[PDB]
RNA sequence: AACCCAGAGCUAGCUGGUUCUCCCCGAAAUGCGUUGAGGCGCAGCAGUUGACUGGACAUCUAGGGGUAAAGCACUGUUUCG
RNA sequence: GGCCAGUGAGACGAUGGGGGAUAAGCUUCAUCGUCGAGAGGGAAACAGCCCGGAUCACCAGCUAAGGCCCCUAAAUGACCGCUCAGUGAUAAAGGAGGUAGGGGUGCAGAGACAGCCAGGAGGUUUGCCUAGAAGCAGCCACCCUUGAAAGAGUGCGUAAUAGCUCACUGAUCGAGCGCUCUUGCGCCGAAGAUGAACGGGGCUAAGCGGUCUGCCGAAGCUGUGGGAUGUAAAAAAACAU
RNA sequence: UCGGAGAGAGGCUCGGUGAAAUAGACAUGUCUGUGAAGAUGCGGACUACCUGCACCUGGACAGAAAGACCCUAUGAAGCU
RNA sequence: UUCACAUCGACGGGAAGGUUUGGCACCUCGAUGUCGGCUCUUCGCCACCUGGGGCUGUAGUAUGUUCCAAGGGUUGGGCUGUUCGCCCAUUAAAGCGGUACGUGAGCUGGGUUCAGAACGUCGUGAGACAGUUCGGUCCAUAUCCGGUGUGGGCGUUAGAG
RNA sequence: CGCUGGGUAGCCAAGUGCGGAGCGGAUAACUGCUGAAAGCAUCUAAGUAGUAAGCCCACCCCAAGAUGAGUGCUCUCCUA
């Protein structure tokens, strides 16, 4: 998809609170970030078709990288890096490679930002904690207590439909929470204050960028 | 406006018209104008 | 033992009567709501080329034979392809009602 | 409601494919003259 | 209205089953009667054999009816003046 | 007549009727056809409808019903007309300046049709109804005068006034105009439950009607060559099966 | 209401031992039609690489008991 | 109020639909398990609310009737075995129906269709009542299709991240 | 867990945040503009404009087994 602006990739450390000069609390997420976030490629509507921005991060020692991916990052001389991603845009004009990215310079303060993720992955679950399906008697002779039911009418269709809600996998994929506070930065330790809250336990990957909007930023089709 | 499947003038100043293959009704009085189906 | 056909300036096809805003292109997926009707028009701006495809499949056999057959056939929106190596000609038209 | 559905047999009646036609059904098979007197398909030589 | 053995391979107008080949001909589901109605008997229709016949198809003519249609002269019904 | 079987649940369709609701793929009789016991071809698939009754073989040919844009065999054939609704698959009353015609009828160079302008009175205000209305709540009645044209006045509006406005005539303007039936093809009426569902793809002829000439098309017919049955009693040849 | 967490025995994996009902052959999709009127098996269109594991049962008019309801038999039996 | 057609519309007429009670008795008797409820769906529109319009005997607010529209939504309780239906308090409204009157190899068994017993009634009687009453065993390790998830193999024209 | 009183992480809701945007596109019903056949009139059988919780895109996730199997960067293919 198209993205509003530029952002950058940061770890969960954890979650607290933040007491206003007021008084009134906020519970606080917290993001931190490793030494890599410079541009990897820069790619253009010519060569690809489309216009957007790898980002790295998350270095690591240079023995752990596929020799592939040595030639990739050496190309551009920038450091060994774990993560790559994207930040598709509709102009890429002033960008390069082996250009930092400050977060500072993108998110100041009270600024909307979308956070995406991996969640927690809860396994092969049923229908009462997936889909919030309802429980039937525990009591009145019930032998169904936490089952389906029903999943399907009859002779007529004479099938299972579609797309059933059924048991699964729950959890462990990619989200995105929208339109979240940005509270507080303090370049000191390089860290940054979030309202609300964040997919997954600390130490997980995420991307945070400028809030998209329909009819405002984004180009409406 | 009323439809009807049997449509006609009421008045004199009741006019038929077709329009986008629908005999219409069209007249001064917003009573009288109507529709086929 | 046929041959090969190559189409262009596939959105500049002509179509008789109504058919532009009338003839409905559809498709399903499995669900009992997953119908997703499409007229030429909408179809015209989106996809150009299933106009062309979808008619000649339905001409074509249906079996192991017939899916092998719409390969053979190259659709281009443009009034260029890039199949200039093949040295292809122009093709005849018995009929005389194709030209408006 | 009142008009049955003729699903039956009276379909075929019905659905069945006719010509109603006088140019159509007048016709019959083309006239040629017939041919010359042929000879015979083999003949057999003293062995 | 116990169990075993025997009469007993009881009976079952009811189900099910009934094994190689080729050739020729070829049905009926109708009527009567039945403590009968998803059974049987007779007729009708098959096959096979024998005897006696000359018709069948087509065409024309003759003969008696009381249906369609038509009608209100009878029997009933009915509108107006 | 002898010997000796099975059958005695019928089915749909056509016609003639009955019962039913002039409903039933309903039910019961009569006269026929087919299936039953019947393959093949057409009908998208589909015992009862249409053509036609499979002795067998052929990598031969002509045809029937029915068809000839592609899937899918045969003329994207010809000529005279109709429809623009994807009608072409599916049901009526009723509706209509739809469309292409047809047959009556009326009007017009001493001006028709529409458009714009001018007039659109008075009296026996009849009587009746009403507190009141000259025409306009309304009943009966609808005669007469002046004039080119005007009515016991069409519609609007007023309790009633008043007013607006119509028929009608005068001029302007120059070739057509109106009333009433009717045929063919179509439009609306025409809404259902898993998903185009109407063979499909698609077609403005690749649809509907008329006309001419070719072709495709069955296990039918013809041609060629075998087997068997009956005539029939040996063979053979022949006819029929 | 409105579920949630936890323990134990199974479930799941590995090794060993190792059944059963069932079963015309099965190379076993959906839709809408068709049909003994309710089709994976016929028609048309759509969808669909091959093959496993763990889970859920709508259908296969699933399995199980020659329907125990109703009717038939010039059947059987008990009772009045 | 006068005005047939704002809203009703007698008398009669012409239709569609296949959810009611029925007619026929075509599939199933070597079995197609029932009423209601729980859980879980999914479609239809002849529209209860929500969106957008027309007419009104629409001043306004609020209606009334009707068109487009099925995207979403359509409560919790008292009585009843129930469906239906009445009632309490609310709500934007508390819609009608199809899917074997959806769904029992998914659940419940209160009702109906076994054996016990009793009242009333009928019958001389054994017994009987689509009359009532108390009580009364619902099996099942998923082969295939189908469905929710997760792998492997091979292919994608050298092999890969 | 003998019975009880408390409880970190974890899991969980009753707890805590976020979400549902668009003067974007095309339409239905309806209102229209311009204006013939029919010197008038007519929303239209040329053209064109407003406008629905509906339709399409946009928003979120999956996704080239999309056999139509794509695109781009990088890497490897030794010895005799
Ligand atoms: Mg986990
Ligand atoms: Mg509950
Ligand atoms: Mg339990
Ligand atoms: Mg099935
Ligand atoms: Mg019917
Ligand atoms: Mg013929
Ligand atoms: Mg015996
Ligand atoms: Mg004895
Ligand atoms: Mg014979
Ligand atoms: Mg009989
Ligand atoms: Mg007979
Ligand atoms: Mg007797
Ligand atoms: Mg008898
Ligand atoms: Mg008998
Ligand atoms: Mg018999
Ligand atoms: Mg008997
Ligand atoms: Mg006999
Ligand atoms: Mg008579
Ligand atoms: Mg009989
Ligand atoms: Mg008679
Ligand atoms: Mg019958
Ligand atoms: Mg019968
Ligand atoms: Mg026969
Ligand atoms: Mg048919
Ligand atoms: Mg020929
Ligand atoms: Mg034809
Ligand atoms: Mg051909
Ligand atoms: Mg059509
Ligand atoms: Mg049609
Ligand atoms: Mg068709
Ligand atoms: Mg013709
Ligand atoms: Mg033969
Ligand atoms: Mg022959
Ligand atoms: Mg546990
Ligand atoms: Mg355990
Ligand atoms: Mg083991
Ligand atoms: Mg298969
Ligand atoms: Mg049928
Ligand atoms: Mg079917
Ligand atoms: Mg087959
Ligand atoms: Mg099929
Ligand atoms: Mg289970
Ligand atoms: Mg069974
Ligand atoms: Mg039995
Ligand atoms: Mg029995
Ligand atoms: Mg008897
Ligand atoms: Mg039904
Ligand atoms: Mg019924
Ligand atoms: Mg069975
Ligand atoms: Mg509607
Ligand atoms: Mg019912
Ligand atoms: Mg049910
Ligand atoms: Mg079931
Ligand atoms: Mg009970
Ligand atoms: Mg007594
Ligand atoms: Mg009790
Ligand atoms: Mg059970
Ligand atoms: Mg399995
Ligand atoms: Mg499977
Ligand atoms: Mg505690
Ligand atoms: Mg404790
Ligand atoms: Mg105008
Ligand atoms: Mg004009
Ligand atoms: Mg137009
Ligand atoms: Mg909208
Ligand atoms: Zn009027």
């Amino acid at each position: 998809s198209v993205d509003a602006g530029i952002g950058v990739m940061g770890t969960k450390l954890g979650m607290m609170s933040f007491f206003e000069e007021d008084g009134t609390v906020v519970p606080v997420t917290v993001i931190g970030f490793k030494e890599g976030n410079i541009v990897t490629q820069v790619k253009t509507e010519s060569t690809d078709g489309y216009n957007a921005v790898q980002v790295g991060y998350e270095r690591l020692r240079d023995r752990k990288l596929t020799m592939p991916e040595r030639g990739h990052l050496n190309k551009a001389g920038v450091i060994p890096m774990r993560h790559l991603q994207e930040f598709r845009l509709v102009s890429v004009d002033d960008f390069t490679p082996s250009q930092k990215l400050l977060f500072e310079e993108l998110f100041k303060e009270g600024d909307m930002v979308d956070i995406s993720g991996t969640t927690i992955g809860k396994g092969f679950q049923g229908g009462i904690k997936r889909h919030n399906f309802k429980r039937g008697l525990m009591t009145h002779g019930s032998k169904s207590h936490r089952a389906l039911g029903s999943i399907g009418a009859g002779t007529t269709p004479g099938h299972v439909y579609k797309g059933k809600k059924m048991p699964g996998r729950m959890g462990g994929t990619k989200t995105k929470i929208r339109k979240l506070k940005i509270m507080k930065i303090d370049t000191d330790l390089r860290v940054v204050m979030i309202k609300g809250a964040v997919p997954g336990k600390p130490g997980n990957l995420l991307r945070l960028a400028p809030a998209k909007i329909v009819g405002k930023n984004i180009p409406k089709n | 406006m009323k439809i009807r499947a049997s449509v006609r003038p009421i008045c004199e100043k009741c006019r038929l018209i077709r329009r986008r293959g629908r005999i219409i009704v069209i007249c001064s009085n917003p009573k009288h104008k109507q529709r086929q189906g | 033992m046929g041959a090969f056909v190559i189409v262009v300036n596939a959105d500049k096809v002509a179509v008789s009567g109504k058919k532009r805003t009338q003839k409905l292109y559809r498709r399903h997926s499995g669900r009992p709501g997953g119908l997703k009707e499409e007229t030429f028009d909408q179809l015209q701006k989106r996809i150009p080329e299933r106009i062309i495809e979808h008619a000649v499949r339905g001409m074509l056999p249906k079996g192991r034979l017939g899916r092998y057959l719409f390969n053979h056939l190259k659709v281009y929106k443009g009034a260029e392809h890039p199949h200039q190596a093949q040295q292809p000609i122009d093709l005849p038209l018995r009929d005389k009602r194709i030209r408006v | 409601s009142s008009r049955p559905q003729k699903k039956g047999t009276a379909h075929h009646m019905k659905t069945r494919p006719k010509k109603t036609a006088r140019w159509d059904i007048k016709r019959g098979p083309a006239v040629y003259p017939p041919l010359p007197p042929l000879p015979a398909e083999w003949t057999i030589v003293s062995s």
